[PDB]
């Protein structure tokens, strides 16, 4: 999010990486949208009925 | 030259809107028939009543419709608190057979319990979304993920409008250096509220549209807000519709350099202010080069405004619908 | 040097070559393309396809290949061939009668549909008679013949849904659209002939011959850069253009050569380049202006006596030239034609040009095909 240019594409390494193809994407793929899509696919694949790492993110966030 | 009738298609009903398809030869009436009539205009021209369905409850006033890209589908509003979505699918492959039709309703967004003010789709450049506002001061901001994946609708985004919603509008964006804006037209009466037309834009970093302009001038309640086509002219210009009849052009004058987003800095001249309807102006509707604009009002009549080579704007058509209007008009200095 | 040709010996006689569609508009080569049999060794239509341009086709001879795929016998030589959609086949037969297949490219056969038995035929004598020219705009066919009847279908139907008869016909060569449904012919006569398709009656629609010697027109086509402007070749030699949607006038009459135009078609990516091809013995690609000073498609092939690629440009400082368009008396020059023979050709029945690409079947018992038509 503070990085840019070099950062998205850079982060794309690992992104292909932890394999996230799915789903089609608008004006070309964005690496913001794809951690927002593979987190929130992170989430309701493993998912705690107590929103416990939604706190964590939040928590890191702030 | 097409001398016109008072006779009225089979709606038992005020008609509210036509829609004509983005790329040709098709046509539908919504009406308060509740019942929606799809028309084709024939290799002959002649349209007949080749589809009628019902789609909603109350006075259906908008049917939208969207690019094929969008696929065949189309939005409605009515007095349901809610907007229909209908996409038209046929069987069997279309080689040289063509099978039976049906209308399907993708969805239907129940929008809280709001009655939907406008609704329309998202331009092509910003993916595509859709939008809705009500009488709530409220614009809800509705998603579809995948081209299969239509029926689904969930709101990506919601703008507070502050006063209740009545018209909205769609800023043309075609680069990424460039963003989607929205303007707000308020249709609440309150002589004290200046800037009764509200602006938005896309904050790209903060992901956000953020409140770009008002209008604080503005304390008549909006009857439409039209953007003008934009996308090739290097600023922009604002149709507004109440009594009178306001253009605005819109010019970025800075367009920062570390604090951009917000507001953007734009100089705005009312570039024409008309009352020559002598009565309140319902709707202007661009030509979709945008360079014509039509104007009507109670009075039935629709005058026709285009800029010159000085960009200044005049009246090319005075049309009436109580009367019978005059011939041709040419004039320089 | 012209991107020579991949010649493959198909041990085959080809007379109809016409592209797989898939309509709509796009810019490949449809692989898949159905053929109408001169004589491979009966009548018959097989279906082939081509490992389209150079890219990821270089091989499996030299330059790519067609190749046969199924096939299915046919009474009647297969004259013309033209399809309705994706997958439905229009062929007339000799026999004088109008066939029409659904292709199965995924079970390689060819499902016969539909076929007016019923054609054009002869008076007096009794006999039956093929077709003249197909015209297919889906859903709609015209079938025009030698007697001069006109054939009117929509399609899906095994009876003729209606024949325009004369008290007035005669042979045509030619058709070609005007418009959506407007058309013209070149005929027998020097005759040029207009029809609506709403509005017809008794004797032709339209007729049409002036000064500037008048002779039988073969071959009729509407151009590459516009289609309401058309030319037109015949007996004389001259090549004749005009412009038209309910009347005629020359854009050019260009002393192109001395001797009956059989056939001409258009090249795509150059809207203003032209083929012919010729059973007087020869082929010639046709080309823009005159002399050897540019690229030479005049005698360009041949094997030996081969002369191309001759190039000079003004830089418009005190330097000026002019050109033959730029008169519009009639009665102009000729326009580069090349006749082309490898080794040995023999009768080409069937030609097909996309983009720079080229494809021609012949009775040469082979195919010729160039990825570029220039260089």
């Amino acid at each position: 999010q503070q990085g840019g240019e070099a950062a998205q594409a850079e982060a794309w390494e690992w992104l292909a990486a932890n394999q996230l193809a799915t789903v089609i994407t608008t004006k070309e793929s964005s690496a913001t949208d794809e951690a927002w899509r593979l987190m929130i696919s992170y989430l309701d694949k493993y998912e705690s009925k107590n929103t416990l790492y939604h706190h964590c993110i939040i928590n890191k966030l702030l | 030259m097409f001398v016109a009738r008072s006779i009225a298609a089979d709606h038992k009903d005020l008609i509210h809107d036509v829609s004509f398809d983005f790329h040709g030869r098709r046509m539908a009436t919504c009406s308060s028939d509740q019942s929606v009539k799809v028309w084709d205009k024939s290799e002959n021209g002649n349209w007949h009543c080749t589809a009628s369905w019902k789609t909603h409850s109350g006075s259906v006033w908008r049917v939208t419709w969207a690019h094929p890209e969008f696929g065949q589908v189309l939005a409605s509003c009515s007095f349901d608190r809610t907007a229909a979505v209908w996409e038209e699918i046929v069987g069997e492959s279309n080689d040289k057979l063509r099978g039976q039709s049906h209308w399907v309703k993708r969805t239907t967004l129940v929008d809280s319990r709001t009655s939907v003010t406008d609704v329309k789709f998202a331009p092509k450049h910003m993916g595509l979304m859709l939008a809705t506002c009500s009488a709530d001061g409220v614009v809800r901001i509705y998603e579809a993920p995948d081209v299969m994946n239509l029926s689904q609708w969930s709101l990506q985004h919601e703008i507070s409008c502050k006063l209740s919603c009545s018209c909205i509008s769609w800023n043309p964006s075609s680069s990424r250096a460039h963003s989607p804006m929205i303007a707000v037209g308020s249709d609440d009466s309150s002589p004290n509220i200046m800037g009764k037309v509200q602006i938005y834009e896309y904050n790209e970093n903060t992901r956000k549209y953020a409140k770009a302009e008002t209008l604080m001038s503005v304390s008549d309640p909006v009857h439409d807000i039209a953007f003008a086509p934009n996308l090739g002219r290097s600023f922009h210009i604002l149709a507004v519709a109440t009594k009178d009849v306001r253009i605005f052009t819109m010019k970025p004058l800075r367009k920062e350099l570390s604090s951009s987003g917000g507001v953007t800095k734009f100089e705005i001249h009312t570039v024409a202010q008309f009352d020559n309807h002598n009565s309140q102006v319902w709707r202007v509707s661009w030509n979709i080069t945008g360079t014509v604009l039509a104007s009507s009002g109670d009075d039935g009549t629709v005058r026709l405004w285009k800029a010159n080579y000085m960009d200044n704007w005049k009246c090319i058509g005075v049309l009436k619908g109580d009367g019978n209007p005059v011939g041709n008009s040419y004039q320089g200095f | 040097m012209a991107d020579k040709f991949a010649a493959k010996f198909v041990s085959h006689k080809i007379s109809r070559t016409r592209w797989r569609p898939v309509s709509a508009s796009s810019l490949q080569q449809p692989d898949v393309f159905a053929t109408g049999s001169w004589d491979n060794e009966e009548n018959k239509v097989c279906v082939w396809a081509t490992s389209d341009f150079g890219a990821t086709s270089l091989d499996e001879e030299y330059q790519g290949d067609p190749k046969q795929l199924c096939d299915i016998k046919h009474p009647g030589d297969v004259m013309d061939m033209q399809f309705l959609d994706k997958e439905r086949i229009v062929t007339g037969s000799s026999t004088g009668t109008v066939t029409i297949f659904r292709h199965h490219e995924n079970n390689q056969t060819l499902s016969v549909n539909q076929r007016w038995e019923q054609a054009h035929y002869h008076v007096g004598s009794n006999m039956r008679a093929p077709c003249t020219a197909i015209v297919c705009s889906s859903p709609e066919i015209v079938s025009v013949g030698e007697d001069g009847r006109i054939n009117c279908f929509r399609a899906e139907s095994r009876d003729v849904l209606r024949t325009i008869d004369d008290a007035d016909s005669s042979t045509m060569h030619g058709v070609t659209f005007l418009r959506t449904t407007e058309i013209l012919t070149v005929n027998s006569v020097g005759q040029l002939k207009l029809w609506d398709l709403r509005k017809q009656g008794n004797d032709p629609t339209q007729i049409f011959s002036v000064t500037g010697e008048r002779v039988p027109l073969h071959c009729v086509d509407r151009h590459p850069n516009q289609q309401h402007v058309v030319a037109t070749g015949g007996q004389d030699g001259m090549l004749c253009i005009w412009d038209v949607r309910h009347g005629k006038m020359p854009m050019s009459l260009l002393n192109a050569h001395e001797a009956e135009m059989w056939e001409v078609h258009f090249h795509p990516s150059n809207p203003d380049h032209l083929f012919t091809c010729s059973e007087d013995g020869s082929l010639w690609h046709w080309d823009a202006s005159a002399d050897s000073e540019k690229p030479t498609f005049l005698l360009g092939g041949r094997s030996t006596f081969n002369i191309s690629r001759s190039s000079i440009a003004p830089p418009n400082a005190n330097q000026s030239l002019a050109c033959a368009w730029l008169s519009t008396d009639p009665t102009k020059g000729q326009l580069e034609i090349t006749n082309l023979l490898p080794s040995s050709t023999l009768s080409v029945n069937s030609l097909d040009v996309l983009g720079q690409n080229l494809v021609c079947g012949t009775d040469a018992e082979a195919i010729y095909v160039t990825r570029r038509l220039f260089s």
